């Protein structure tokens, strides 16, 4: 409850698969404390017989002031070598998560679409996924938010 | 409407222009009670029907 | 999107599975709710497989392709309710048609009672006669309205009770409504009930029409 | 404890405008996602509107498009489903609910929204009277017939709540006239038929009606 989110803006939208995530994250802090904030971005996939979750990047914002702080979290992109070919061209999900001394207190989930920029390539796919021609689209205008009450003290 | 009969006892409301227009619908609310209707108030804006066995 | 089966009879301790088929394969987008009558839905499982806090461990979920599934590893008395899958998809939230999970018991016969219009009503020119079907399992029941042995169509209107908590039975009320003239025209009115727990159809009647 | 309370339900004309209000407690609605879901009598759940957080931003079932506007006033910790151009298909119990990721963890109790051209009218209460032939082993059945009222709901009590066994109040039915009627019955010992009076208490708040009918043999 001590920290809440005013906003998240996805500056790089739409973007390439390989393109990083720049997340302008407006947030607020009431009653400051020392142990510092762990902002984690987690890729979540769903494919044929698997439900894969892998962490993408993690930033630490320090020190934590009171009021409205706007910081940009630059996050590392996905790795097609570690993702099935279907999740390359399909809808996926990313969980921007912030945690306080081990304790996740807020989790913002976003739909994400991915597909080919080329017109024909979209009508008839290449035999192999060409990540260079994949383009991603974050549905950041409609966050899906989960909040967890952690012992801030 | 204060309804009190051998079998039925209760109340309903309706708002209207004059008590005679109110007393007209109240009448139409005689699911067989009206037959034995005493049909008696302007100040208190209550209209009572009575029966007896 | 597509929820099967719409209806399930079962006993305590049984192991039940309901299945939802959605267009999307995103496990994050799917939850399940339980609803009892007169009450708001309760969340049970979120993002395909996660046990919402508070919910008992006998509930469980999973995804295989486009199909999602809830199972209850051993029913309980409190578990008899209606169940709904939710797909929180890209553009819009969808709900499955629902699945009602009723109790199974032995086949009970209905007490069939017939009731005359009463004269309070026949004052205002319309007469309603109702047949009652008290405590019968299963719901499979057809009443036939007969006046002077002329089968009656288009007039009847029935409503059914929900499964009772004590008997696990059902009650049905079929009302027959006629204009007082046509009530007074014919003399004897009867109600014929062909529940499957009735070898022959039982008929209940009255006179002084 | 977090609560959610709907408001503004009632009767409305076809093509009419209504506005519900989802009042929140235990949490501020700006951080959370807020939705409206409705349930026609004896029907599945239907979603109509979502408001997402941070940036407003909404989603609407195709059927309620343009006619409906979900929104929220964070100052007043409250949301609003606004329905215009309302049709007879939109009559239902409207739920409002907080988002839990892509699920819905907390719900209101709802409000009933009746849209129709019928007018508000208290019920007629006609009897269902027991008989002497209907001695089974020694069990009889009497009931009240609650007829021609608008709009739902009616409540029926037997002997002021003191008669809770063997009783079945029925789902109301919509009739061709557009009026509601409901029947409430109770099986009772055929012994006590003669010495024990039975009254059904009928309450229909929409028209401020509360009557007590006594059901007796002929």
């Amino acid at each position: 409850s001590i920290v809440s989110l005013l906003g998240i803006k996805v500056l790089n939208n739409p973007a390439k698969f390989t393109d990083p995530y720049e997340f302008e994250i407006t947030f607020e802090c009431l009653e400051s404390l020392k142990h510092d904030l762990e902002w984690k971005l987690t890729y979540v996939g769903s494919s044929r017989s698997l439900d894969h979750d892998q962490e993408l990047d993690s930033i630490l914002v320090g020190p934590v002031p009171v009021g409205v702080n706007k910081f940009v979290f630059s996050a590392d992109p996905p790795s097609a070598e570690l993702i099935p070919a279907s999740e390359l061209v399909s809808v996926t999900v990313i969980l921007l998560s912030c945690s306080y001394d081990g304790r996740e207190f807020v989790r913002v989930g976003y739909y994400v679409n991915n597909e080919y920029d080329e017109e024909e390539l979209r009508e008839n796919p290449p035999a192999k996924v060409q990540v260079d021609h994949i383009v991603r689209n974050i549905l950041a205008e409609k966050p899906r938010v989960t909040r967890f009450n952690i012992v801030w003290d | 409407l204060v309804i009190n009969g051998r079998t039925l006892s209760g109340y309903t409301t309706t708002t209207a222009v004059d008590a005679a227009t109110a007393e007209k619908v109240f009448k139409q609310y005689a699911f067989g009670n009206g037959v034995d209707g005493e049909w008696t108030d302007d100040a208190t804006k209550t209209f009572t029907v009575t029966e007896k066995p | 999107m597509t929820q099967s089966p719409s209806s399930l009879s079962a006993s305590v301790g049984d192991r039940v599975t309901i299945t939802c088929r959605a267009s999307q394969s995103v496990s994050s987008a799917v939850a399940w709710y339980q609803q009892k009558p007169g009450k708001a839905p309760k969340l049970l499982i979120y993002s395909a497989s996660s046990l919402y806090s508070g919910v008992p461990s006998r509930f469980s979920g999973s995804r295989s392709g486009t199909d999602f599934t809830l199972t209850i590893s051993s029913l309980q008395p409190e578990d008899f309710a209606t169940y709904y899958c939710q797909q929180d998809g890209w553009s819009l939230i969808t709900f499955g048609q629902g699945t009602k999970v009723e109790i199974k018991r032995t086949v009970a016969a209905p007490s069939v009672f017939i009731f005359p219009p009463s004269d309070e009503q026949l004052k205002s020119g319309t007469a309603s006669v109702v047949c009652l079907l008290n405590n019968f399992y299963p719901r499979e029941a057809k009443v036939q309205w007969k006046v002077d042995n002329a089968l009656q169509s288009g007039n009847s209107q029935e409503s059914v009770t929900e499964q009772d908590s004590k008997d696990s039975t059902y009650s049905l009320s079929s009302t027959l409504t006629l204009s007082k003239a046509d009530y007074e025209k014919h003399k004897v009115y009867a109600c014929e009930v062909t529940h499957q727990g009735l070898s022959s159809p039982v008929t209940k009647s009255f006179n002084r029409g | 404890e977090v609560q959610l309370v709907e408001s503004g339900g009632g009767l409305v004309q076809p093509g009419g405008s209504l506005r519900l209000s989802c009042a929140a407690s235990g949490f501020n609605v700006s951080y959370y996602s807020i939705h409206w879901v409705r349930q026609a009598p004896g029907k599945g759940l239907e979603w109509v509107a979502s408001i997402y957080p941070y940036y407003g931003s909404t989603s609407y079932a195709d059927s309620v498009k343009g006619r409906f506007t979900i929104s929220a006033d964070t100052s007043k910790n409250t949301a609003y489903l606004q329905m215009n151009s309302l049709r007879a298909e939109d009559t239902a119990v409207y739920y409002c609910a907080r988002g839990y990721g892509w699920a819905l963890d907390y719900w209101g109790q709802g409000t009933l929204v009746t849209v129709s051209s019928a007018s508000t009218k208290g019920p007629s209460v006609f009897p269902l009277a027991p008989s002497s032939k209907s001695t089974s082993g020694g069990t009889a059945a009497l009931g009240c017939l609650v007829k021609d009222y608008f709009p739902e709901p009616v409540t029926v009590s037997w002997n002021s709540g003191a008669l809770t066994s063997g009783v079945h109040t029925f789902p109301a039915v919509l009739q061709s006239s557009g009026l509601y009627s409901l029947s409430s019955v109770v099986t009772v010992p055929s012994s006590s038929l003669g010495t024990q009076t039975y009254i059904c208490n009928v309450n229909h708040k929409p028209s401020n009606t509360k009557v007590d009918k006594k059901v007796e043999p002929k």
